[PDB]
RNA sequence: AAUGCGCAGAUACCGGGAGGAACGCCGAUGGCGAAGGCAGCCACCUGGUCCACCCGUGACGCUGAGGCGCGAAAGCGUGGGGAGCAAACCGGAUUAGAUACCCGGGUAGUCCACGCCCUAAACGAUGCGCGCUAGGUCUCUGGGUCUCCUGGGGGCCGAAGCUAACGCGUUAAGCGCGCCGCCUGGGGAGUACGGCCGCAAGGCUGAAACUCAAAGGAAUUGACGGGGGCCCGCACAAGCGGUGGAGCAUGU
């Protein structure tokens, strides 16, 4: 972006929630353009976020982002000196992707065999609090606030 | 621009040769005890070089400060 | 445990650290803090967070001696200089008055080379 | 960062004392001086200068080889002083190396008196004096009838004009006259020799053999800068997927 702004995509809304986010999702889990079944992969996740639980599936999903979004997070910067580590605040578009990124890379690592499984339980362990998207989450902000003292170059 | 209140103004028929008048000289100290520059006192280049050695003279009869402290920051 | 309320914060501002001394009315110190007291090693001292913390820090002890009311006195031309008052305004500390004193000679030493450059 | 200082209690803060050096603001776009150079305040002793009056003298003028005196800083001698700063030096870092830049120390010195030294980018790189040749404008300092006139000084822009150009232009680098100093291609070389001066360091004065075909001024177009400003590109950043590892294909 060395022009224009840059603005963001609308993602046409889901076919079963209707809904933005869970295209995001649903597209940070495809992989070689095979849209079909990542969409078969998180719904499959879906009837799994029910017979395992009480709760309706999208506001556990809904509930789950927000618990891996991130208030903070350094990226470094070069100065009159190297690499000084800014913590930075984090726009409210950059917290979605990381969020659902971070989602999909968390379920992957599980030990779980079926894709739908890994998505549920990963999902769901977020949303109550807990499991390695949150890790790779509660870490990040753990590197603001050690090296607030470079706050002062909030760009 | 760079223009506020005048002090030249603010008083009239004084004698700049007194240093003893120290309630007319301290006018022309700022906050600090520094003697304000031509573009604050008003005077003409010749009345400032005159106020100039009257304020260092009632400086060192201690009537007026020689420096202050700022009182904000 | 002398009771005092009553006290004077000096802030001593530099490039390279921050240091508060809190004392009382007549200006013994009751007690002080600096970066290096708030476990900084190099150049995090100056750092103006360091600042905020070392005021923090030396509030609080003297918030123990039953401090309330304090004459703040700025002291120094560097970074984390008022940072420092605005963690001694944010302590509770009723901050009775800020002044500036940093001293400054009518020219009168040579100073450092690093210091003059052209004079 | 580390030498370094700190539990023999530093740093930060308050009170008292000693000392040495410099004089913030005012203060500069300013003033004074022949130049070097001159800045807290007071007094004394002294130098130059500018205005008004149009009073006195009556060409008593200008320049000036040599002479004499002055002459930043550093440096030297004798004595004193010594805060801060600091060649040399002693350390710590940095680096390929680091006899450096950065950091902690630190002697001479920087200060004062007296006596030397006599140099400089001692520069406006512009000898002094006098006359003449549009103006505008800003400023310092006098005087008169003080919206304006009239001196002396400091800047800027500009008439004519000058200049290789840059630029100069009533504070000439214009138009003239007087007098002094100096130049005559680059190197060798401010060197050698001699002389004069100096306590010394050194200063003045100042060549030749030899060697080169340039050395050099200003300006033009570019290119370049680890110069500025402005701006692009999957250039970086944000992101997805790779190569680099394996086996094989293929080119080298
Ligand atoms: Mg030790
Ligand atoms: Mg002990
Ligand atoms: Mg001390
Ligand atoms: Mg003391
Ligand atoms: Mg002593
Ligand atoms: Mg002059
Ligand atoms: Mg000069
Ligand atoms: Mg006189
Ligand atoms: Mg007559
Ligand atoms: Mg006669
Ligand atoms: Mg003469
Ligand atoms: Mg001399
Ligand atoms: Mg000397
Ligand atoms: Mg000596
Ligand atoms: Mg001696
Ligand atoms: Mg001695
Ligand atoms: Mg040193
Ligand atoms: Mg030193
Ligand atoms: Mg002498
Ligand atoms: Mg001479
Ligand atoms: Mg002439
Ligand atoms: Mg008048
Ligand atoms: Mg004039
Ligand atoms: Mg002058
Ligand atoms: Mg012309
Ligand atoms: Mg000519
Ligand atoms: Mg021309
Ligand atoms: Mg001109
Ligand atoms: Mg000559
Ligand atoms: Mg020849
Ligand atoms: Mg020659
Ligand atoms: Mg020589
Ligand atoms: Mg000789
Ligand atoms: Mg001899
Ligand atoms: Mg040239
Ligand atoms: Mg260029
Ligand atoms: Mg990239
Ligand atoms: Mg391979
Ligand atoms: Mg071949």
């Amino acid at each position: 972006a060395r022009r224009r702004r840059a603005e963001v995509r609308q993602l046409q809304p889901d076919l079963v929630y209707g809904d933005v986010l869970v295209t995001a999702f649903i597209n940070k889990i495809m992989r070689d353009g095979k849209k079909n079944l990542a969409a078969r992969i998180f719904y499959d996740a879906c009837k799994i976020i029910q017979e395992k639980t009480g709760q309706e599936p999208l506001k556990v999903f809904k509930q789950a982002v927000e618990n891996v979004k991130p208030r903070m997070e350094v990226r470094s910067r070069r100065v009159g000196g190297a690499n000084y580590q800014v913590p930075m605040e984090v726009s409210p578009r950059r917290q979605q992707s990381l969020a659902l990124r971070w989602l999909v890379q968390a379920a992957n690592q599980r030990p779980e065999r079926r894709a739908a499984v890994r998505i549920a339980h990963e999902l769901m362990d977020a949303a109550e609090g807990k499991g390695g998207a949150v890790k790779k989450k509660e870490d990040v902000e753990r590197m603001a606030e050690a090296n607030r003292a470079y706050a002062h170059y909030r760009w | 621009p760079s223009r506020k209140a005048k002090v030249k103004a603010t008083l009239g028929e004084f004698d700049l040769r007194d240093y003893r008048n120290v309630e007319v000289l301290k006018r022309f100290l700022s906050e600090t005890g520094k003697i304000l520059p031509r573009r604050r006192t008003g005077l003409s280049g010749k009345e400032q070089r005159i106020l100039a050695k009257t304020i260092k003279r009632a400086r060192i009869l201690g009537l007026l400060p020689f420096t202050e402290k700022l009182v904000r920051k | 445990k002398r009771q005092v309320a009553s006290g004077r914060a000096y802030i001593h501002a530099s490039y390279n650290n921050t240091i508060v001394t809190i004392t009382d009315p007549d200006g013994n110190p009751i007690t002080w803090s600096s970066g290096g007291v708030i476990g900084y090693k190099g150049s995090r001292k100056g750092t103006p967070y360091a600042a905020q913390l070392a005021a923090l820090d030396a509030a609080k002890k003297a918030m123990a001696y039953g401090m309330q009311s304090v004459d703040v006195i700025v002291r120094g031309t560097g970074a984390g200089r008022e940072q420092a008052i605005r963690a001694l305004q944010a302590s509770g500390l009723q901050v009775k008055s800020i002044v500036d004193d940093t001293p400054v000679p009518h020219n009168g030493c040579r100073p450092k080379k690093k210091f003059r450059k052209a004079s």
